[PDB]
């Protein structure tokens, strides 16, 4: 859990 | 999101989005498993409400998603309506969601872990993004 | 108007309950936690939605979207159901089902 | 409250009888259910 599979990307 | 940013598509893959028998989009959730999301008390969910898994572009007719049916609701009884404390809601599914890529669940902490002040977070949603 | 199509996501501090009351008074309770007021807000539709923080690589659901300002203030922080308060009847509801 | 009673979307506030500046994040497709003095309900939708 908690470990997307698609990176998050944020600014 | 007021000020939101828009996300990379399948980055947030517990994030559902909840939807009516009429079709529009009330509330988020998040999958904490296969079997379970969790969302909002006030959202006042109903079972023939849907649970919509695996999507970005709500808008788009290609992407697929995942159409969950909802088994039962449990709104934490606790919830007061004139205080909106204990604002949850579980909700079981019908349709169990299956994992992978762009489905899956989010960790759920511990009712001792302490999250200090000032600690950057990240909140998702298909919100308005001007009110 | 009309939800925005695309999934939004945006970075905010948690505030301690004590910094939260400056806005909200008396309305936060113990089982409540909130975020924001640093230009960045939830607005209608983001409800039930989550509220992730880090702890040992992994993103865990702090907090769920719950109220806040009615227009959506930037200024102003959003309220959010405190997660580890409510955790243990999430537990209980897991086990019974 | 003050010189009058308020309505159930309405808080005491200096005396006077105010609509609420609390809404719950849900999104209404008809708004939020409003009350008998004109007052949006914070987490009931119309």
């Amino acid at each position: 859990c908690g470990v997307p599979a698609i990176q998050p990307v944020l600014s | 999101i007021v000020n939101g940013e828009e996300a990379v598509p399948g980055s947030w893959p517990w994030q559902v989005s909840l939807q009516d028998k009429t079709g529009f989009h009330f509330c988020g959730g998040s999958l904490i498993n296969e079997n379970w999301v969790v969302t909002a008390a006030h959202c006042g969910v109903t079972t023939s409400d849907v649970v919509v898994a695996g999507e970005f572009d709500q808008g788009s007719s290609s992407e697929k998603i995942q159409k969950l049916k909802i088994a039962k609701v449990f709104k934490n009884s606790k919830y007061n309506s004139l205080t909106i404390n204990n604002d949850i809601t579980l909700l079981k599914l019908s349709t169990a969601a299956s994992f992978s890529q762009t489905v899956s669940a989010v960790c759920l902490p511990s009712a001792s872990d302490d999250f200090a002040a000032g600690t950057t977070c990240v909140t998702t949603g298909w919100g308005l993004t001007r009110y | 108007a009309n939800t925005p199509d695309r999934l939004q996501q945006a970075s905010l501090p948690l505030l301690s309950n004590t910094n939260c009351k400056k806005y909200w008074g008396t309305k936060i309770k113990d089982a409540m936690i909130c975020a924001g007021a640093s230009g960045v807000s939830s607005c209608m539709g983001d409800s039930g939605g989550p509220l992730v923080c880090k702890k040992n690589g992994a993103w865990t659901l702090v907090g769920i979207v719950s109220w806040g300002s009615s227009t959506c203030s930037t200024s102003t922080p959003g309220v959010y159901a405190r997660v580890t308060a409510l955790v243990n009847w999430v537990q209980q509801t897991l086990a019974a089902n | 409250c003050g010189e009058k009673t308020c309505s159930p979307a309405q808080v005491c506030l200096n005396n006077e009888c105010a609509c609420t500046a609390i809404r719950c994040m849900i999104f209404c497709p008809n708004g939020f259910k409003v009350d008998e003095n004109g007052c949006e309900y914070p987490c009931t939708c119309a």
